[PDB]
């Protein structure tokens, strides 16, 4: 007692005083030359550490376990650099990891070495070796990031101190040599290739990322010894030829701009897609293939008709199914193709592709060989025994292929068969492939639930394939619908229509097959996931009171640490104490009343002449609700048991802040108000204020109570601080209940248990960082010190800058640290503990990663909790703290030699620790976090990127299921990505992979999906109209003439349409039932709800809806109804929920709102995505074409007709019109600014309205001409209208994707403008194509009501009278209303004449 | 004009805190912040730094 560090200082047993560790730092300090203000904070954090592992173990043990920790052990990442680097075994460790199963001048050799050398140190010399790595540690700035590089300077420094030289040099070396010669360099080397200075700023420069040296890049280099064999001094030779006691003192001669280089290249994204997930779609595609192939012998049956029902011979049926192989083949060496441009390639690993090459071109060649033997014209003339026989072997080779091609992993296919000297993996398996292992059951279910997916869904989708598809291809690949043609190509534009439609049926059922795995995911998660309740025992139709019944033996049992102590006492009388403090800390934050409480606590007052009848438990047992209820189930889950608070470790809170409030301001209380709007949401909070205030009372401190009571409904860093500090009254509390001999020894002196428990509290808990204390405003700094004075024990860190000791030369940066019991200075700041000095500015990118790294080295303890600028914490949440530190698994282990002789790498339990444990209500956001492993390996951010470091490092994360935290996309082409998919084993990455990625990639197959089937039915239809129809049953024979004489079959298409209604109608209703699950529970202007759906589904959707309508008046089907309901709902329900939209003057003050709101290699790569667009408009014009080819009709012979010309003047009219009108602006004064500023401002708009009103004119003109011919048919111009839409769109894309790779940049300005009129013009006509439709429902005067009534199903259901305003406001009002009322009704009359105007034309022209 | 904890002066300013002396080692820092928290006579009477200075203490061990 009364010591600074007493598990280590008051104990005997210590190897080694503190005036001996004192003595260590203050002589690396005065060898090495740094800092002196740096050496004593690491000597404190040294010491803390000490202290902590020292108080539930022996100080013998402890520091051994830090040594094995940070240097020698096999958890210590400077062993894994050195192994990897010096000895050069990271072929070795890839193979030990690869055949672990099986073990469960050589490595084993070192390894015996290494323990050896390690076992036999003495304590001063363990003490000594991490010193020196803390203390190079305490300075490196932005090299923190970069662990290897750290490593290997660490590495050159050891060396350097054991050299004669160190230990005869008489002068110390000067303070500061180490961050000047080595650090700066690095650190300039990092910001100059990022900032450039211009005028004597500094800006940020821009160029591609592919020519920017991140952080990545440097650590990289110092994984293999070519790596180190590039680092050059300046006179030409090279570092490695020195010997090894004089690399450090020539370390600052390096030039780094000559040695680092970019390692990973990023490309176009559908190429990072096929390379990272190959095994899915070989899968995939290889058994749909043998699905498609055994089912249709049509293509390969000779004079095939099913009347004849002449099957092919068996040797053909076998030989084209065995193809599937050749894909499967196919698609590796496509994939392999690909990662060839992502790594350098002459870097180390690159060489392995090329001998994978010749391997996966052996076994395509193998496996497409014996099939053209087959196929050959000499065998099928003849037949023979020995082609059926040599089909049926390529069957089951290629079944063996897809199946080896399946399972293996990309990286590590063919590594035991090379037996080479050169690398042998493409990456490093030391830091990119060190996955922890899983044990026990969890491994089994891995493998059971994925085989039962498997199994159902590949024995599912053939039932529906055999029989969906197989009558369709039979009937559509064998019709004739002869024609003459058109004579302009030929009758092929005739005769190809139903083989057209057979293939948009078979590419749309090729996209539907992959839909149905994610069902089954699903169905088969769930299942499992409720039949494990059965063996976990979880009771749902139990009562909530017996619940709370069994809450104080829980309380008892699971809270305190009452197992180690003896039983003096009474369990009641331990539980009261806890009780009592809960209901006590609820009342003082106004959640409950005085009458309230007296129901809840244990009560005194029962005589006291016996000692039985002294406590009575509560009624009770015989937001505080929802706390309460939280409370007593979450004790239910079982809970390990806790130290006690003698024996818990030291952990640390870390916070960033920037611009965020501190306190609310008077301003902020009276003006708009603030106070009424938190008054009238919580009311009787209130009144418990207003009535707790006058029990103790310009009004200073009623003005400062009404203030925090403000401050702590609103968001506020006071709401957060103070909802934190319930860490140190918990400790406190448990403290003082779980002893009470310590209670009783003071005997009535209040003052003296306070400042001991003050003491004990501030060992186990401690810090926010502000990187602007030096720049806040007066009011900000008056609110920074409130803090100070309120919780003294808060700890600030800031960022301090000096004038340049030199003239003209940049300005030092500090970093400084400050507390509650700092002295004030008279110029009114606080006295600083430490100032550590920067090389430079710490933030050079955006983000908090560069906060929360210069105020890292201030942290204490082993456990960091990591928290933002809003978040909240209670009490009841807060006396959980040591069981949830338990869940890392090293407070109860026992204590072993790492170094002993006979101990075996295999027979070791400690190599995989927990890196993450998570709070939830196996990736997620990090809440704890392992400080020791995680700062030996980089930063401590970025928290998914974080999640996959540490997994890929060989960490393990958890979650926490009883604990709570009170919390209030497209960019993933990186490293991380690539490393996970091509080399983890099957069933993870098939876990992986089906929750973060196959979301979206089932998001984006459902849309591609859509539009296929819409175009398939818009041919279709256009089919059906045209052909004589004949209708039948199932009822049929086999085979008969029907009463139409000379009609085609086309039923199976009909068929083929509602079952594909029927599928998608499942597929949604189980994508929706999550959004209806989460909705369900809880019972604007127009311009930005426009805005938040644009460009989502609601030009696809207008698109969508044209093709439907063309496909409903050509040819009626049942199931189009629920296509068009569908369409509908998507199109009309962000409006329905708008509050008060029925409204006249809230829609046209919308109105208003909207109508102002409106006033190399790389070439063809870039261009290879115009096709998905032109085969669709492709399809789109056939589909026009073939009803103007007059099909169905007897035609005519040798005359000639064709549409063609009048489709290119439709496409290229308005784009020509548009360059007139620029023209025109352009030759109307635009070299003088004046003449436009004068008659029009933004005379844009002007071109933008007449572009918009031509484009109108122009599908005028179109009807006009095509009606021409028709009076009463209108079928026919839609296609067409839908044709000349996708041809502006094809051209508009081939346009910007020319562009992508004196008047030639107004050119580009041009292009640019032209495609902005017509997105323009089409949103125009959209806008108000959506607001025409709701005009009836605003005229009834009913439908107020009804909305009205939706508020009561709403849960507020509140609503308050608007501000009052000035009768000159409501004038203006309603005269805007008038003015729109017009407007809207003279574009509607515009809108019905444009349809009605040809209506009456059609009848009176020709 | 500038002053440590318990009154006394300072001639040599640390180079990256000017408000520390240059020569004090950390145990008269922590006995600094642990006598900031409570005001007890005993925690200035155990200062070592002007009997030792900043140098190691004499028969330190040696290593190689
Ligand atoms: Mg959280």
């Amino acid at each position: 007692p009364n010591e600074p560090y007493p598990a280590w200082t008051a104990d005997s047993q210590s190897p080694v005083s503190i005036e001996q560790i004192e003595d260590i730092f203050i002589d690396l300090t005065n060898r090495l030359g740094f800092q002196r203000d740096s050496m004593r904070n690491m000597f404190d954090h040294f010491m803390v550490l000490l202290d902590s592992r020292s108080s539930r173990m022996s100080p013998d043990q402890a520091l051994l376990s830090l040594h094995a920790d940070y240097i020698g052990g096999d958890t210590a990442n400077y062993k894994k650099w050195y192994f990897a680097a010096q000895l050069d075994m990271d072929d070795e460790i890839g193979f030990r990891n690869m055949s672990l199963g099986k073990l469960s001048n050589s490595l084993e050799a070192a390894d015996f070495r290494w323990k050896a050398k390690m076992n036999q140190l003495s304590p001063l010399e363990r003490v000594r070796h991490i010193a020196l790595y803390l203390l190079c540690w305490g300075e490196a700035n932005q090299v923190r990031f970069t662990a290897e590089c750290l490593c290997f300077i660490y590495k050159c420094a050891l060396d350097y101190l054991d050299s004669p030289l160190c230990q005869q040099r008489q002068e110390p070396m000067p303070e500061g040599d180490f961050l000047n010669r080595v650090i700066t360099p690095i650190y300039h080397f990092i910001r100059n290739q990022v900032y450039e200075i211009v005028d004597g700023r500094f800006v940020k420069r821009e160029r591609d990322h592919n020519k920017i040296v991140g952080y990545d890049d440097l650590n990289q280099l110092f994984w293999y010894p070519e790596g180190i064999a590039k680092i050059v001094l300046e006179d030409g030779t090279k570092l490695i030829e020195l010997p090894l006691e004089e690399r450090y003192l020539r370390l600052g001669d390096v030039v780094w701009d000559d040695v680092f280089f970019k390692t990973y290249k990023e490309t176009r994204t559908w190429l990072h897609l096929v390379t990272n997930f190959n095994r899915i779609w070989v899968m995939h595609i290889s058994i749909f293939w043998m699905y498609f192939a055994y089912n249709s012998p049509t293509f390969y049956t000779h004079n095939y008709q099913q009347l004849v029902d002449n099957q092919p011979l068996a040797a053909y049926k076998w030989a084209s199914c065995a193809l599937g192989g050749t894909v499967a083949s196919l698609i590796q060496i496509v994939a392999t193709l690909c990662e060839w441009s992502f790594v350098p390639r002459k870097w180390a690993g690159a060489q392995h592709l090329s001998r994978r090459f010749w391997f996966l071109c052996i076994i395509f060649g193998i496996n497409l060989g014996p099939i053209i033997f087959v196929f050959a014209y000499d065998k099928d003339t003849v037949y023979s025994t020995a082609a059926h026989v040599v089909a049926a072997v390529m069957f089951f080779v290629a079944v063996a292929t897809i199946i080896f091609f399946s399972i293996m992993p990309l990286g590590g296919l063919f590594t035991s068969y090379m037996k080479k000297s050169t690398r042998r993996y493409v990456a490093s398996q030391t830091f990119t492939a060190a996955f922890a292992p899983l044990h026990g059951l969890d491994r089994w279910m891995s493998y059971l639930v994925w085989v039962t997916v498997f199994a159902a869904k590949y024995s599912e989708s053939y039932y529906f394939l055999v029989l969906s598809l197989r009558d369709p291809i039979r009937i559509l690949s064998t019709t004739a619908m002869r024609c003459t043609g058109e004579y302009w190509w030929g009758a092929v534009l005739c005769k190809v229509q139903p083989k057209i439609v057979l293939g948009l049926v078979i590419a749309t059922d090729f996209i539907l097959f992959f839909l149905d795995t994610y069902l089954w995911y699903i169905i088969v998660n769930t299942i499992f996931s409720v039949g494990k309740s059965f063996y976990l025992g979880i009771s749902i139709l139990t009562p909530w009171r017996n619940i709370f019944t069994r809450l104080p033996k829980r309380i008892y049992s699971k809270i305190l640490a009452t197992t180690d102590m003896e039983i003096k006492y009474k369990p009641k009388v331990l539980i009261s104490q806890v009780w009592n403090a809960i209901i006590i800390s609820m009342y003082r934050e106004h959640l409950l009343a005085i009458d309230h409480v007296q129901k809840l606590l244990y009560h005194q007052v029962p005589s006291e002449i016996e000692g039985k009848r002294t406590l009575r438990a509560p009624t009770f047992f015989v937001e505080a609700e929802r706390r309460i209820s939280f409370f007593a189930q979450s004790l239910s889950t079982p809970i390990p048991e806790p130290l006690p608070v003698d024996n818990m470790p030291t952990f640390t809170v870390l916070t960033p802040h920037y611009a965020e409030r501190i306190l609310l301001s008077l301003r902020e209380i009276i003006r708009e108000t603030l106070l009424e709007y938190l008054k009238q949401l919580h009311p009787v909070e209130w009144e418990c204020f207003v009535k707790d205030t006058k029990i103790l009372a310009a009004a200073p401190e009623y003005t400062l109570r009404t203030r925090i009571w403000a401050s702590l409904r609103s968001q506020t860093l006071y709401r957060t601080i103070s909802g934190f500090m319930n860490y140190s009254r918990a400790i406190k509390l448990l403290y003082r209940v779980e002893n009470p001999e310590i209670v009783q020894m003071f005997g009535g002196n209040a003052e003296g248990l306070e400042r001991e428990l003050e003491k004990m509290a501030r060992r186990k808990f401690k810090l926010v960082s502000m990187q602007r204390l030096a720049k806040f405003k007066p009011h900000e700094l008056e609110n920074a010190e409130f803090l100070l004075r309120a919780y003294p024990d808060l700890q600030i860190a800031y960022l301090d800058e000096e004038p340049p000791l030199t003239e003209g030369e940049e300005p030092r940066i500090y970093s400084a640290l400050i507390d509650g019991h700092c002295e004030i200075l008279d110029n009114g700041r606080r006295r600083p503990k430490f100032r550590v000095q920067l090389s430079g500015n710490p933030i050079l990118g955006d983000g908090k990663s560069d906060n929360q790294n210069h105020a890292l080295i201030f942290y204490r303890g082993e456990y960091i909790q990591l928290i933002d600028a809003n978040q909240d914490n209670y009490l009841e949440e807060c006396l959980k703290i040591r069981s949830v530190l338990a869940e890392f698994e090293e407070l109860n282990v026992e204590q072993v030699n790492p170094y002993a002789p006979g101990l075996r790498y295999e027979e070791q339990t400690t190599n995989h620790p927990v890196a993450i444990v998570g709070a939830r209500e196996h990736y997620g956001h990090p809440d704890f976090i392992n400080a020791t492993f995680m700062t030996t390996r980089g930063g401590v951010s970025e928290d998914i990127y974080a999640g996959m470091n540490a997994m890929l490092r060989g960490g393990r994360i958890k979650h926490c299921e009883y604990y709570q935290c009170g919390k209030g996309g497209e960019q993933m082409l990186s490293r991380e990505y690539y490393y996970l998919g091509t080399q983890l084993p099957v069933d993870r990455f098939l876990t992986f992979y089906y929750a973060h990625p196959g979301f979206h990639l089932n998001n984006l197959f459902i849309q591609l999906s859509l539009q296929m089937f819409m175009l398939t039915l818009v041919n279709l239809s256009s089919l059906a109209h045209e052909s004589i129809m004949c209708i039948y049953d199932r009822n049929k024979p086999k085979t008969d003439v029907l009463v139409p004489i000379g009609c085609y079959n086309f039923q199976p298409a009909v068929d083929w349409v509602r079952r594909y209604t029927l599928s998608i109608f499942i597929v949604f209703w189980i994508a929706f039932v999550p959004i209806v699950v989460q909705e369900l529970i809880e019972r604007i202007p127009f311009s930005i709800l426009y805005s938040r759906f644009a460009g989502s589904a609601i030009y696809m959707g207008a698109r969508s809806m044209l093709m439907l309508l063309f496909g409903t008046v050509a040819h009626w089907q049942a199931p189009l109804l629920w296509f068009w309901a569908s369409l509908s709902s998507l199109i009309f329900a962000p409006f329905v929920f708008n509050p008060h939209q029925f409204a006249w003057e809230d829609f046209f003050l919308d109105y208003r709102d909207y109508i102002r709101w409106l006033s190399a290699h790389r070439t063809n790569l870039i261009m290879a995505e115009i096709i998905p667009c032109a085969i669709y408009a492709a399809g789109c014009f056939i589909a026009f074409t073939f009803i103007n080819a007059q099909t169905g009709v007897k035609t005519t012979d040798d005359d000639r007709v064709n549409s063609v010309l009048r489709i290119i003047i439709c496409t290229l009219a308005p784009i020509a019109v548009n360059l007139g009108v620029l023209f025109f602006c352009m030759g109307m004064s635009c070299c003088s600014g004046p003449l436009f500023g004068m008659c029009c401002k933004k005379t844009g708009s002007v071109m933008a309205g007449i572009a918009h009103g031509v484009a109108v004119i122009v599908h005028i003109a179109f009807f006009i001409v095509m009606w021409v011919l028709e009076s009463f048919n209108f079928v026919r111009m839609l296609i067409g209208v839908v044709t000349c839409i996708q041809c502006q769109r094809l051209i508009f894309h081939c346009m910007t994707a020319l562009m992508l790779t004196a008047w030639t940049q107004p050119s580009r300005e041009l292009t640019a403008k032209v495609i902005e009129l017509s997105e323009f013009a089409a949103d125009f006509v959209l806008g108000h194509v959506i607001l025409i439709c709701q005009l009836p429902l605003i005229i009834i005067p009913k439908i107020d009501k009804f909305h009205s009534i939706m508020l009561f199903w709403l849960k507020p259901s509140r609503q308050i009278r608007p501000p009052i305003y000035s009768l000159k406001q409501t004038r203006l009002r309603k005269r805007m209303v008038k003015k729109y009322c017009s407007l809207y009704f003279l574009v509607l009359a515009i809108f019905a004449g444009c349809i009605i105007g040809p209506a009456v034309a059609s009848a009176k022209i020709h | 004009v500038l002053c440590d904890v318990f009154g006394q002066p300072i001639t040599q300013a640390d180079i990256s805190n000017p408000t520390r002396a240059r020569d004090e080692r950390p145990l008269d820092t922590i006995r600094s912040f642990e006598y900031a928290v409570s005001g007890d006579p005993v925690w200035a009477q155990q200062l070592e730094t002007p009997t030792y200075g900043f140098r190691v203490r004499p028969d330190f061990p040696v290593f190689g």
